[PDB]
């Protein structure tokens, strides 16, 4: 068991519009939109009311990042489609798939994290020159976690709920047998 | 012998082969590649340290012979050299004389060129300047 | 460029250390011998 | 720097950049892969038991190597090794990296026994920033009785006074 | 101000002096140099900014002005930009600068 | 054609 | 006389092999001073790319892949692709290794 | 050739008008009006930066960006300004910039 659930802060998806569009119209035509050809071969665009930016390809790919929910993301999409639709271009949902969640959880005690490396080392690897929170790959459910001393766990490459939720439940009793001070 | 070698003929045998150039040319494959540059490494003063050893985990410390043979050591020493760099370019043209002139980017500059092994008891070893009591402090025969 | 790359000691240390352990100087024979500890004379 | 950890003399990631121009993205994926790959071919032949060896920290066998680089003598050197030892206890410096643990530590250690050097020498030497270094001091300021080694004072040799005040 | 009003006649200057060779390789008269010159300022008088001695889409009285930018370091609230070699205009009062330093928060 | 690097006696 | 360092042999040795003391001299760092320069471009519409090449050719009938490329600065697919419809490469005579146009265009 | 960024100025709208009066007018040709503007644009670039001294500091908060044709727009809605000090607010504002690196 858990006593606190982790939040989502954010959901990256694709949706294929299977159509051809064009970087310059959409990037003169659109009000909050950014095209640099010489650094990055797609325009980029964000939207505040659910805060999240749009990856535009020319091929009709177009990714979706900054999504609190799946909601969010899917009202994201609508908009960016009636945007799509409303400059100019024809296009369709024909696929929208959610490829990428993350979270952030606290467990308020602190961990040491290396006995957690002794123990769990089969499945993590610790280098805290480069960076000083801990990377666990469990191997069921694909979920990657960032370990800290502080005890906020970050949570990885989800997507949906159930398996997040459950690797969080799987990571609990092995991380709150360890205490400092 | 030895005290001759280390005060005089590695002073000698560095400034021999001191100076060492390699030559770069305009490269001319286009027009706006006409410059030749000459890098000159120079061999300036000799310095022996006083005999020492390094561990398996980087730490050095000074090395006395008694525990030099205990443990299978070389008494030997560091030897550095005040390397001095210099680059020098000039304008490729032809029929007239390539002029190198300084680039003043001149980095000085001991760099580790191998451990000399020190005869005991020469100019440089330990037991040179160690008195009576202190030579038995240090585990040798008088 | 990397002026540690530049410059090999072991290339010294090793010659200095080869020539003097076995009896083979340079790269004569039995140059450097093993000091006779039987007595002070010796 | 695998053959390093194997055999208890490991080294660092500055050291061996310094020598092999190579980036960290690369480097690190790279002691990524072989970690795993080696694990992998230890579970599939002879098993071994890490006891310790690749352990990502390892903050005890970078004391004496920065300690020699800064010419400092052997007890100061035993009491940064005593005082890296006893930082896994507080929680608030467990997050550091263990170069600058140690660093800070061989700092505190040698305001404790008056060695006569600088910090703007130790950050030169050691290529950390005074800011840090600074920052390690004061935190592990409020730590006197926790780090400074029992003995030691017990001895004399040292008191908790000559440490310059923040 | 003082300042911008001699850069713009300093300006103005050098525009009426470096091309009067190239007017005359049109073999233009003379006095199309001057009366050019009539409808300028007397146009900046009709200005009346500097004073001279002489449901989403992209869809004079407002205010604008053109520069050059060097860097731009955007975050995820802010937006600082390297603004550099412009003139400015604030509430119809043209100033010159050299370097500024812009900065706004995402909403 | 060229020959690049080359060594100054 | 050679001259013997007094201090602690630690000093010297602080900057022996591994120094993680980065090396800080400009000395032969051509690989830092050449591998800053990086070439971008993207596909823009192929007349303009026709009409310049053909520029180019009646300035000179011989050009090499790298000095196009440094000259019209395009992606080597794209000026591949326009060079091979309307120019070929010299396979065996002395001006081998170059691009040149086709014999078709040579009275254009 | 720099960038044709100089045309919405004050100058560069009194110059366009200026020169459709002598187009109406009929003694000054179209090709010669665009050259004179390349050069216009060319002297008023390189004698911008070199004979001013003055500075200022921008404080507001952005509505709408947007990076196309390689220049950058904004619009800042009530924004603050210093003079050389001096202050007053903006109600709205747009900043059109273009790069360092010269066209051509």
């Amino acid at each position: 068991t858990s006593g606190i659930v982790p939040t989502l802060q954010n959901i990256v998806a694709t949706v294929t519009l299977g159509c051809r569009l064009d970087l310059k119209t959409v990037a003169l035509h659109a009000r909050n939109a950014e095209y640099n050809p010489k650094r990055f071969a797609a325009v980029i665009m964000r939207i505040r009311e659910p805060k999240t930016t749009a990856l535009i390809f020319a091929s009709g790919k177009m990714v979706v990042t900054g999504a609190k929910s799946e909601d969010d993301s899917k009202l994201a999409s609508r908009k960016y489609a009636r945007i799509i639709q409303k400059i100019g271009f024809a296009a369709k949902f024909t696929d929208f798939k959610i490829q990428n969640i993350v979270g952030s959880c606290d467990v308020k005690f602190p961990i040491r994290l290396e006995g957690l490396a002794f123990s769990h080392g089969t499945f993590s690897s610790y280098e805290p020159e480069l960076f000083p929170g801990l990377i666990y790959r469990m191997v069921k459910p694909k979920i990657v976690l960032l370990i800290f001393v502080s005890g906020k766990i970050v949570l990885t490459g989800a997507k949906q709920r159930e398996e997040i939720y459950q690797a969080f439940e799987a990571i609990y009793p092995v991380l709150s047998e360890f205490r400092k001070m | 012998s030895f005290n001759q070698f280390v005060d005089y003929t590695l002073q000698d045998i560095i400034c021999e082969d001191s100076t060492l150039i390699l030559e770069q040319l305009a490269q001319h494959t286009t027009e706006s590649d006409n410059i030749s540059r000459k890098y000159e490494i120079s061999f300036g003063k000799i310095y022996v340290t006083k005999p020492m050893v390094n561990e398996s985990d980087g730490v050095t410390h000074a090395l006395y012979p008694q525990e030099a043979r205990l443990r299978n050591l070389t008494y030997s020493s560091g030897l550095f050299v005040d390397v001095k760099k210099r680059t020098y370019e000039a304008i490729d043209v032809p029929g007239r004389e390539l002029k190198y002139e300084l680039i003043a980017e001149e980095s000085e500059g001991k760099v580790f060129i191998g451990r000399l092994p020190i005869m005991l008891r020469s100019k440089n070893c330990y037991l040179s300047e160690a008195t009576e009591s202190d030579l038995y402090k240090l585990k040798e025969c008088p | 460029f990397n002026m540690k790359l530049a410059i090999n000691a072991k290339t010294i240390t090793s010659g200095l250390k080869y020539a003097l352990a076995t009896g083979n100087w340079g790269e004569r024979a039995g140059v450097s011998q093993v000091l006779n500890r039987y007595t002070y004379s010796s | 720097l695998i053959g390093c950890r194997r055999a208890e003399v490991a080294r660092t990631f500055k050291e061996i950049q310094s020598l092999i121009h190579v980036k960290t993205k690369e480097f690190g994926k790279t002691l990524n892969i072989m970690k795993n790959i080696l694990r992998g071919k230890s579970e599939d032949g002879f098993l071994k038991i890490d006891t310790d060896n690749m352990s990502g920290a390892q903050n005890l066998t970078y004391i004496p190597r920065f300690c020699s680089h800064l010419g400092l003598p052997m007890q100061v050197t035993t009491s940064a090794e005593y005082t890296a030892k006893k930082c896994k206890e507080i929680k608030e410096i467990a997050g550091k990296s263990p170069i600058t643990i140690a660093v800070v530590s061989i700092y505190l250690n040698i305001l404790l026994f008056q060695i006569p050097i600088t910090a703007a020498k130790v950050g030169q030497t050691l290529q950390v920033t005074e800011g840090t270094i600074k920052s390690g001091y004061k935190i592990l300021y409020e730590h006197r009785d926790k780090l400074v080694d029992p003995q030691l004072i017990a001895n004399g040799v040292v008191s908790l006074d000559n440490l310059p005040g923040v | 101000n003082a300042e911008a009003s001699r850069v713009y006649e300093i300006i103005v200057e050098s525009v009426v002096n470096e091309v009067r060779e190239d007017f005359e390789n049109a073999g233009i008269d003379e006095q199309t140099l001057q009366d050019l010159k009539n409808i300028w300022q007397k146009k900046l008088t009709e200005t009346k900014v500097t004073t001279f001695s002489w449901d989403y889409l992209i869809s004079p009285d407002e205010n604008l002005m053109l520069c050059l930018y060097d860097k731009v370091t955007r975050t995820k609230a802010r937006w600082k930009c390297s603004l550099k070699d412009g003139v400015v205009t604030i509430n119809r009062n043209d100033y010159t600068f050299q370097k500024a330093q812009v900065e706004a928060e995402w909403v | 054609l060229r020959r690049k690097t080359r060594q100054l006696k | 006389r050679i001259t013997t360092l007094d201090e602690t042999v630690g000093v010297t040795m602080s900057h022996t092999g591994m120094s993680m003391r980065s090396d800080n001299s400009n000395f032969l760092k051509v690989g830092r001073e050449k591998a800053k320069s990086n070439i971008k471009s993207i596909r823009m519409p192929k007349k303009e790319i026709l009409d310049y090449l053909f520029k180019l050719f009646d300035e000179y009938d011989y050009w090499s892949l790298k000095g196009l490329k440094e000259r019209t600065r395009q992606p080597e697919a794209h000026l591949k692709e326009c060079l091979d419809k309307v120019a070929t490469l010299v396979k065996k005579g002395p001006y081998a290794f170059k691009y040149t146009l086709r014999p078709e265009y040579k009275k254009l | 050739g720099y960038y044709e960024l100089y045309r919405r100025s004050t100058i560069g709208n009194s110059l366009v008008d200026a020169l459709d009066t002598l187009i109406s007018d009929g003694r000054i040709e179209a090709s010669l009006a665009m050259r004179v503007l390349e050069t216009f644009d060319k002297v008023v670039a390189e004698t911008l930066k070199d004979n001013t001294q003055s500075k200022l500091t921008v404080k507001g908060n952005l509505d709408t960006y947007g990076f196309c044709d390689d220049v950058w727009t904004f619009i800042v809605k009530n924004c603050q300004v210093t003079v050389e000090q001096s202050v007053i607010s903006v109600d709205k504002l747009r900043i059109v910039a273009c790069n360092s690196k010269k066209s051509e």
